[PDB]
């Protein structure tokens, strides 16, 4: 378990999880409020 | 208005344009049920067509002979007319988070150069370590600038190589 | 050595070269380019007059098509003649020498435009 | 050790022949000799393309350019453990002998050789483009 | 022909030597290193300019290097 | 319209003058090259070794340069 | 006599996470960690290069193989989610009923950000995007006519998907096949010949002869898709299969008692499209699987295994021995079961050729009902299965170069077929040399021959139809040939096997499914086009091939390896003599010349084959203009770039807005690519040190200490690049082109 959480860590797995987390918090972000373009 | 545009509200362009969208969307509406999936979804684009047309003009935008909102970017103009929200005020939401992520970057860069091997902690991530720093960022530009007063931003230049001149 | 192989080296085909004008050795340069104008000059009006811009012209194909040729050949002399300056400044048969060439080119020429004049007359 | 004299009657490998061999340029400017002492027949490897028996007893092939003759020489020293010379042969009939120059291949230090081209200074000590201006041809500052 | 200079920081590794494959290079004594000798290039009528000995010297910066100069039928690598 | 098309003309100058401005500064030098003065404003490369040296000379900024120059015009 | 037997070792290797976290394990160069940002771009490019990791030819092909098990078990995700999404995502229900009205559809796109506009209006009720991989056709033709069976195979696919995984696991970390157990080659080619050819295609005869016919046919008949008998009623009632076909009222005693005739009401040999559907009939289909069922079974019992009859492949190749060969095929019996490359080389060869041969006789026959009307699936399709042939030849050619590098060996070869190819390669490459050149004048010149006479004013002058004339001639004489084979040659087949060698068009729903195909002029000219690109794209890989291990220019260019940038700039220079750039070169000209081909494909079918039907007549999608207007570089320009692409760029604000985007998106990734093949990293790894300069400053330089990509990394890059944007700035010209008129 130490060896595959030290695998999860590697560049490639953080960047997908990362990315992911990011991206999916813009999504939703723009789900609840669509049409941003000002910021009032 | 401000170089020669007028309100989006007040637009003769504007409103027309959203008549254009929404007969568009109508137009395929009228193809389908009445409460069918394809014009549930048809109609809740409608919905947002229109929330979306009374927001830029609730907003106060200006709009050109185009019918589209344009936006002010001198700080001058935007403070004095009430427009800060379009440039001004995302340009310093932008820069922290920017900073932000800057500065949390360099942060673990500079803790891994003491460990006894440093390139293996950039491809394989110190995760428990990154979070750590990922937290205290949020107070970046006091840290920053503090650092920068006493001289510990910037690297001597005795300590940094370069070519032969 | 090199590659041995029918095409390269057989008898048949060494023969038939070995009497082709710019192989057959003891004859004059002279006579050697007027043999070789000859013929290529005589086959130089073929495409000219049946694909040439003037072809569909009942009469004025024939001479339009010759009378290129003809250019084509002078030009071709040309070639001949500059090659001969520059490859021989300063070995066993005659025409490879600036003396020998020079003659083969004034041969071709010769050669050359009689072999055009002469398909022209088959013609007409 | 003495200048090895080339023996053009010395018996060649085994090959049928190929189109990577010599061209026109032998007859007119010069070629390449390479010859070596064979333990036992064996296959090698061509520098122009295909495999060779090589007999046993003394070797000779004829190359077109230097570099072909000292592959081959790589070849046969560093698998098959022989000891190959060559030498350059121009259309006149002289015959010029190399690889080993002084009978010691390069790799191992040898007494009596003079150093040649050798600087007595680092790379970074050359004068400027400047200063070797106007030397009556292109001179780059390590030249002189 | 190419230019070819070895320079006083060669360590006498033979690297350049080796990987020369043209026989342009060779070792000669020296003093002024460890190995006591040094490599050296008398034969750069030879020399084709492949740069494999500059890929094999150990030394920062270089202490072989190779400067392409004036082409021929030999330093052009030409059997034709 | 014309704000972006503005924009656009500002990154071809200012990257052609990267590239030419790069050329020029580094024509007598670089951690690559360090003593590439040596070798003239004109030259092919350094070879394979060190990593791979194509267009390394001045010569070569300039040629890269001519690209942004005729897209910036 | 060494037996044909199961071997294998227990336990090879451990099953752990230990080496997942530790990057570069396989190989000993990257074992030790980075130091260089090169370090990372080297682990990802040889980690599937199993044959520089070890020098064990066991260790290699136990990798391969399990290697193979991933692959199978990646196609059944990706097949189980077509069928999956079918099932759940699609109109394919409404599709089977007003099949000739509704598009294809099998995509949804979430409501986010405004880019459900790219749910288009489909038909049938429902809003997605218009498919063209054929999916609903081919569904169609093996009787599937509700969603719960899309969804049964789906969840079969994704069981399929483990079992592949597992197997892959089972075969490396359990029980791993040894070394002589992969060097069966008779074994493997009877099992693959008679098992896997052979009873598949039995068994795909046994269902199309119990499910598909009998749908099918109720289906053509207008039966509602609902009311149709299911297909285990259709096996378990005998009576039914009777009304249909009568045949089966006498069970299988006409198959043992050999009166094979009273199958002929299922078993036909009718040739041609049926009309309604406008595909090949489905008794036809049946009856070539069952043909083609026999042929392979005999053909698995051909090599000799364990019980003395049979052929033995190795004396096969030593019998085949002439005057003008010296020895022959001998050794290559060794070299083609000690070399994974070699195999491949040849595999990727004619598989790639496969790929493209399907391209031409789907198009030609339409297998599918319902496929030949649907003009944006057959250009899909034919385009598709094009570029896959191209790049596997491409790889071949770079497999056969890994070869001559690595494992030939010149002592097994000495006056054999393969030593006497490398003995006389000038020859090869100089004659082949000049044909290119010979064809690139006589078939490209004459298109600038005929821009300069139409610019001219002088179209009398010019090669077409109407002037002087190239007329293909023997490919006219062949397509009478076959027009003509029913009645002399093929006395039992009661039709051509194709419409496009003449007769009548065939016409479903309004639309011209296929009609003969006239070749003129344009004709001529374009197919030695083909003959020109494709020359040269054999000159690049063979001269590679050929010169991998020495030239008269690198004498021991093998030392280098198959993939190394040059040997410096001496000898006046030597960029791009490796055989790994005969690769990268040769991957443009095949682009350049498929590109061709499928412009060809797509200006003459619209132009002449496709079209709309009416009272007076067909007419084309762009009106027979191909004829006179394919034979000058302008008219391309003009007739098909130009005029075609105005359905792509007036996408914006429409379903297929999609495809504009990607048009100029494409556009922009070409270009970019550009960068990278016309720069060299000595430039850029200048660039970068005044970049590391900065974060030095700022104490924010990165332990991994950048580089430039290598020399061959960057040209790499750029071909990738250059290759991705141009196919796909067609793939999108051609969807939104054929999607709106088509
Ligand atoms: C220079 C680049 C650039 C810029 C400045 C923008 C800016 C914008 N885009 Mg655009 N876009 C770009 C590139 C860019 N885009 C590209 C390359 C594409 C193609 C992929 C798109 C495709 C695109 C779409 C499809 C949409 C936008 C939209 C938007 C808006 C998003 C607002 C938002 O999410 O607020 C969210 C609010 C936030 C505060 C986000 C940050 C959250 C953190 C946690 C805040 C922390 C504060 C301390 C905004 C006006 C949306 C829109 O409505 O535009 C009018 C929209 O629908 N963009
Ligand atoms: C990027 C450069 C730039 C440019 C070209 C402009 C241009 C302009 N600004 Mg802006 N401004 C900028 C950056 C810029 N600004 C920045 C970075 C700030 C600080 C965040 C401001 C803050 C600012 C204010 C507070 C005001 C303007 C105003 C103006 C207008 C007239 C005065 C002026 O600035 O003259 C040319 C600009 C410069 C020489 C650069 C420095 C400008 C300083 C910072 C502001 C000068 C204000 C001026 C004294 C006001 C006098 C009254 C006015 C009615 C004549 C003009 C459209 C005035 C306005 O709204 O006019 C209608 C105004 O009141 N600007
Ligand atoms: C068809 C796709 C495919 C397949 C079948 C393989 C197969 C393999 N890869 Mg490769 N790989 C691929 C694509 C693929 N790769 C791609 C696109 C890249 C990026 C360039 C890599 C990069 C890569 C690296 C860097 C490594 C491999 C390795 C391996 C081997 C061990 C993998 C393993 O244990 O998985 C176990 C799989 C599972 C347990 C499945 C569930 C978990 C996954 C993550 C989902 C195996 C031969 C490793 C090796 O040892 O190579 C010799 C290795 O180090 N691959
Ligand atoms: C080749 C394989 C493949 C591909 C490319 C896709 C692609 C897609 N699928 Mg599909 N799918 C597949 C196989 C595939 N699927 C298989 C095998 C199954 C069976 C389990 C499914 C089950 C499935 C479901 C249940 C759904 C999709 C959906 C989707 C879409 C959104 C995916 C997403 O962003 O998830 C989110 C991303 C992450 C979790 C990361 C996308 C078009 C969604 C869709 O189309 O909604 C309208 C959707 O609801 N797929
Ligand atoms: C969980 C199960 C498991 C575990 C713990 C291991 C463990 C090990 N395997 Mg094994 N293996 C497994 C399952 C497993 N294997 C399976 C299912 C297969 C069949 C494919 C294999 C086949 C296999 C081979 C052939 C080899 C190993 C090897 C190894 C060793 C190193 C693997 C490595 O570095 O992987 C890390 C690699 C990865 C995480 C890459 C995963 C690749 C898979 C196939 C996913 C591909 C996704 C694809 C690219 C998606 C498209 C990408 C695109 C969207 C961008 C190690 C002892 C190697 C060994 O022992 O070398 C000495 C070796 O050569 N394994
Ligand atoms: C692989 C392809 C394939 C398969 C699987 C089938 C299968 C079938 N065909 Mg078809 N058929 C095929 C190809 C195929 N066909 C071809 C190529 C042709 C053209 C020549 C035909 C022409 C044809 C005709 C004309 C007819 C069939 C019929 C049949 C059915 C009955 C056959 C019969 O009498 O079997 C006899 C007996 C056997 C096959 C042996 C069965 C052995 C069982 C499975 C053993 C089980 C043992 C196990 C231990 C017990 C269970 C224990 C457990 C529960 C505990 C059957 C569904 C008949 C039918 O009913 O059609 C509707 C029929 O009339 N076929
Ligand atoms: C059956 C097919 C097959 C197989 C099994 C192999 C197997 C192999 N090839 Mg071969 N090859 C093939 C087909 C195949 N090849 C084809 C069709 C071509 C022509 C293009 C080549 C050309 C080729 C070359 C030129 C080389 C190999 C090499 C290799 C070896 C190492 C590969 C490696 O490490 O990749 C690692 C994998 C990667 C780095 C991933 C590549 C990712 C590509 C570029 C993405 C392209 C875009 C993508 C598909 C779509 C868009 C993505 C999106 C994210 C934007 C390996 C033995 C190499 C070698 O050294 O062999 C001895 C080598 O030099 N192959
Ligand atoms: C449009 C661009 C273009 C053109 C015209 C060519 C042309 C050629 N390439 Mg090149 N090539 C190109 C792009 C191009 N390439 C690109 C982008 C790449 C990088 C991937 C390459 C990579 C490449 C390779 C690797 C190879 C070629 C080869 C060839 C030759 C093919 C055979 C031949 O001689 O055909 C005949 C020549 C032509 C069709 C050229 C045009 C002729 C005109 C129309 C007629 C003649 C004019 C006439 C005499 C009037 C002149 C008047 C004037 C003197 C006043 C030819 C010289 C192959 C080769 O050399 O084969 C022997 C080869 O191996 N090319
Ligand atoms: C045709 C030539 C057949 C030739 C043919 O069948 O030859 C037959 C001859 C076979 O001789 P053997 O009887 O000794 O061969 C025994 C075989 O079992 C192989 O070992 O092959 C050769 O001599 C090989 C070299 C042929 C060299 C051919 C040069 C011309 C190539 C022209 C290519 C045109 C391509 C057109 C494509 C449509
Ligand atoms: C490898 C070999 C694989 C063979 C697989 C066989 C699978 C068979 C599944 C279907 C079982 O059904 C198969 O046998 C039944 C019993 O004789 C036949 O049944 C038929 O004859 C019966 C005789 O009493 C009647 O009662 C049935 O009404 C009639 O349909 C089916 O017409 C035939 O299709
Ligand atoms: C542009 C260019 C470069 C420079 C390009 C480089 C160095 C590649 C850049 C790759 C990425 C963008 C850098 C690495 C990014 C890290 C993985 C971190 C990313 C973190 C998040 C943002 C994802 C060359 O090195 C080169 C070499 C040879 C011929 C031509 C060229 C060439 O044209």
């Amino acid at each position: 378990m130490k060896d595959f959480t030290t695998y999860l860590s590697t560049a490639p797995v953080i960047a997908t999880i990362w990315f992911t987390f990011t991206a999916g918090l813009l999504i939703e972000i723009n789900r609840y409020f669509p049409d941003p373009l000002v910021f009032s | 208005d401000i170089a020669g545009l007028t309100p989006c509200s007040e637009s003769k362009a504007y409103a027309k344009l959203e008549k254009k969208e929404l007969k568009t969307l109508e137009k395929r509406l009228k193809q389908y049920e009445a409460d069918s999936a394809p014009a549930v979804a048809l109609k809740a684009t409608m919905e947002r067509t229109k929330a979306r047309f009374a927001n830029y003009a609730k907003a106060g935008l200006l709009c050109g002979n185009d019918g589209l909102p344009h936006l002010i970017a001198d700080p001058g103009l935007a403070l004095k007319y009430g427009h800060a929200g379009e440039v001004f005020i995302p340009t310093f939401g932008f820069l922290y988070v920017a900073g932000y992520i800057g500065y949390v970057g360099r942060q673990y860069l500079i803790a891994v150069k003491g460990e006894a091997k440093p390139t293996d902690k950039e491809i394989i991530i110190d995760v428990p370590l990154a979070t750590k720093l990922a937290w205290q960022g949020a107070g970046w530009p006091l840290a920053a600038v503090q650092e920068l007063q006493r001289g510990t931003l910037l690297e001597k230049e005795e300590n940094i190589t370069v070519s032969p001149r | 050595g090199m590659l041995e192989t029918p095409v390269t080296s057989a008898p048949i085909v060494a023969t038939y070269l070995s009497n082709l004008p710019a192989y057959r050795t003891g004859v004059a340069p002279v006579l050697r380019g007027v043999e070789i104008g000859l013929a290529h000059g005589f086959l130089l009006a073929g495409p000219f007059i049946k694909l040439g811009p003037l072809r569909n012209v009942p009469e004025t194909a024939e001479i339009a098509g010759s009378l290129s040729a003809a250019g084509l050949v002078l030009i071709l002399a040309l070639c001949l003649s500059i090659y001969g300056s520059a490859q021989f400044q300063s070995a066993r048969d005659p025409l490879f020498s600036a003396d020998g060439w020079s003659e083969f080119a004034a041969g071709f020429l010769v050669g050359g435009e009689a072999g055009v004049a002469w398909a022209y007359v088959c013609t007409q | 050790w003495t200048v090895p004299t080339l023996n053009p009657d010395t018996p060649s490998p085994i090959f049928g022949g190929s189109t990577g061999g010599l061209l026109r340029k032998a007859q007119t400017e010069e070629f390449y000799v390479i010859t070596w002492e064979a333990k036992k027949e064996q296959i090698f490897e061509m520098p122009t393309g295909g495999a060779a028996i090589m007999r046993q007893g003394p070797n000779l092939l004829k190359f077109g350019k230097k570099e072909q003759c000292l592959a081959l020489t790589t070849q046969l020293r560093n698998k098959f453990k022989l000891t190959p010379c060559f030498y350059r042969v121009f259309p006149d009939g002289k015959v010029q002998y190399l690889h080993p120059a002084d009978g010691v291949y390069p790799e191992k230090v040898n007494a009596g050789r003079v150093g040649a081209n050798q600087n007595m200074r680092r790379i970074g000590q050359n004068v400027n483009p400047i200063k070797v201006k106007f030397s009556g041809r292109m001179m780059s500052p390590a030249e002189i | 022909a190419h230019i070819v200079k070895i320079y006083d920081t060669c360590i006498g590794c033979t690297q350049c030597v080796r990987a020369c494959p043209l026989d342009v290079l060779e070792m000669v004594p020296w003093d002024g290193c460890k190995a006591s000798q040094m490599a050296s290039a008398p034969r750069t009528e030879d020399c084709v300019g492949c740069k494999r000995c500059e890929t094999a010297c150990p030394t920062d910066f270089l202490s072989v290097r190779v400067y392409l100069g004036s082409e021929s039928t030999r330093s052009m690598g030409l059997s034709y | 319209g014309d704000f972006l098309v503005h924009h656009a003309i500002a990154l071809g100058l200012h990257t052609t003058t990267l590239i030419l401005v790069k050329g020029a500064l580094d024509a007598r030098g670089s951690k690559l090259m360090p003593d590439k003065k040596d070798f003239g404003y004109s030259f092919p490369c350094d070879g394979p070794g060190r990593g791979g040296t194509c267009d390394i000379s001045a010569y070569d900024a300039f040629y890269l340069a001519v690209f942004w120059m005729l897209n910036t015009i | 006599a060494k037996k044909v037997k199961i071997a294998v070792d227990r336990n090879p290797v451990e099953t752990s996470f230990e080496k997942w976290a530790k990057p570069g394990h396989f190989s000993r160069t990257l074992s030790k960690g980075p130091n260089t940002t090169t370090w990372i771009w080297n682990l990802h490019a040889d980690a599937h290069d199993f044959d520089s990791h070890t020098s064990d030819l066991e260790e290699i092909s136990r990798k391969v193989f399990s290697a193979h098990f991933g692959q199978l078990g990646i196609i059944f995700i990706w097949l189980s989610g077509m069928y999956f999404h079918g099932a759940r995502f699609s109109n394919y229900e409404a599709w089977l009923s007003d099949p000739t009205h509704i598009k294809p559809s099998a995509q949804v796109v979430w409501p986010i950000v405004g880019q459900e506009i790219l749910n288009g209006d489909v038909g049938g009720g429902f809003q997605g995007i218009q498919i063209t991989s054929g999916f609903f056709q081919l569904w169609r033709a093996s009787g599937i006519t509700s969603e719960l069976q899309l969804y049964t195979t789906a969840i079969g696919g994704l069981v399929m998907a483990a079992a592949m995984f597992f197997a892959g696991w089972f075969h490396y970390h359990k029980a791993a096949p040894k070394l002589e157990w992969f060097q069966n080659v008779e074994s493997m080619l009877n099992h693959h010949l008679g098992g896997l050819l052979g009873l598949g295609s039995l068994a795909w005869a046994g269902h199309q002869i119990h499910v598909s016919l009998p749908v099918n046919k109720l289906l053509d008949a207008g039966v509602d898709p609902k009311e149709i008998p299911l297909p285990h009623d259709l096996l378990l009632n005998r009576a039914i299969m009777a009304d249909l076909y009568p045949s089966f009222a006498k069970g299988i005693a006409p198959f043992f008692t050999l009166n094979w005739s009273e199958y002929s009401d299922f078993l036909t040999f009718k040739g041609g499209l049926n009309p309604v559907t406008g595909g090949l009939w489905l008794s036809d289909t049946a009856h070539h699987h069952v043909a083609i069922a026999v042929l392979f079974l005999v053909a698995g019992h051909m090599y000799r295994t364990n019980w003395g009859i049979g052929h033995s492949m190795k004396e096969i190749l030593e019998a085949h021995r002439g005057p003008f060969t010296g020895e022959g095929h001998v050794g290559l019996y060794e070299i083609l079961t000690t070399s994974w490359h070699a195999q491949l080389a040849i595999n990727l060869a004619l598989f790639g050729s496969l790929s493209i041969i399907v391209a031409h006789h789907m198009y030609a026959m339409p297998p599918y009902p319902y496929l030949a009307t649907d003009y944006g699936t057959q250009l899909s399709l034919f385009t598709h299965h094009t570029w896959i042939g191209g790049f596997c030849i491409v790889g071949a050619g770079a497999h056969a170069a890994i070869f001559m590098v690595r494992d030939y060996d010149p002592t097994n070869n000495y006056n054999n077929l393969l030593d006497r190819v490398i003995r006389h390669r000038d020859a090869i490459i100089s004659h082949l040399n000049w044909v290119c050149i010979f064809l690139g004048f006589h078939s490209f010149g004459l298109y600038i021959h005929n821009d300069t006479m139409s610019a001219l004013g002088r179209p009398q002058d010019m090669f077409s139809d109407t002037a002087i004339q190239l007329q293909p001639v023997f490919a006219q004489w062949i397509q009478n040939t076959h027009f003509l084979a029913p009645q002399l040659t093929a006395p039992n087949a009661l039709a051509a096997t194709s419409l496009t060698w003449g007769g009548d068009l065939v016409a479903v729903g309004g639309k011209v499914a296929m009609m003969p195909i006239s070749l003129g002029t344009s004709d001529f000219m374009v197919h030695h086009i083909h003959a020109f690109t494709i020359h040269v794209t054999v000159l690049i890989l063979l001269k590679g091939v050929l010169f991998a291990r020495s030239s008269r220019l690198i004498p021991d260019k093998a030392n280098l390896g198959f993939r190394f940038p040059c040997d410096g700039p001496g000898r006046g220079g030597t960029c791009q003599v490796s055989a790994w750039d005969h690769v990268f070169l040769g991957l443009f000209w095949m682009y350049n010349s498929l590109s061709i081909v499928i412009f060809h494909f797509s200006w003459k079918m619209q132009s002449d084959v496709w079209g709309t039907v009416t009272a007076s007549g067909v007419s084309h999608i762009t009106g027979g203009n191909f004829a006179q207007s394919a034979n000058t570089i302008n008219g391309w320009l003009r007739d098909f770039l130009w005029a075609q692409s105005s359905q792509v760029i007036q996408s914006y604000g429409s379903a297929l807005s999609a495809y504009g985007l990607i048009f100029l998106g494409a556009h922009f990734v070409w270009a970019f690519s550009l960068m990278f093949l016309f720069s060299g990293r000595g430039y850029w790894q200048e660039l970068i040190e005044s970049i590391v300069w900065a974060h030095n400053k700022l104490k924010v330089a990165p332990a991994i200490q950048p580089r430039a990509l290598s020399i061959t990394q960057g040209r790499a890059v750029g071909v990738a690049h250059y290759l991705l944007g141009g196919i796909a700035t067609t793939w999108s010209f051609f969807l939104a082109r054929i999607i709106s008129v088509g």
